[PDB]
């Protein structure tokens, strides 16, 4: 019964790189 | 082709760029299988605890377990046909 239970809304793990929307 | 990941190696790097090194292994790791978000997935995952994750390596019973588990938690919410 998902004994953990993620975080869908969870945030990816590599480096937040290149701003705007492209 | 690079070398795999041991506690030893995790130890020289700081606490910091060990999750970064983690992940960064799990990305090509978990792209053979969900490729779609593997970053996404390797996120959370690495996020759950060092200390499991360094056994969850060697552990190939367990590793499909978590990953199965956060795929399944995400149609759970909600499934969209992104390619």
């Amino acid at each position: 019964a998902k004994p953990f239970v993620p975080n869908v809304h969870a945030a990816e793990f590599v480096p937040s790189f290149l701003r705007g929307p492209a | 082709g690079q070398e795999p990941l041991t506690a030893s190696m995790l130890a020289s790097a700081p606490p910091q760029e060990q999750k970064q090194m983690l992940g960064e292994r799990l990305f090509p790791l978990i792209q053979a299988m969900h490729p779609t978000l593997a970053g996404k997935i390797t996120g959370m995952l690495l996020e759950i605890d060092n200390s499991e994750l360094l056994h969850m390596l060697e552990s190939p019973e367990s590793l499909r377990s978590k990953v199965d588990e956060a795929v399944a938690v995400l149609q759970a919410h909600q499934a969209k046909e992104a390619a």
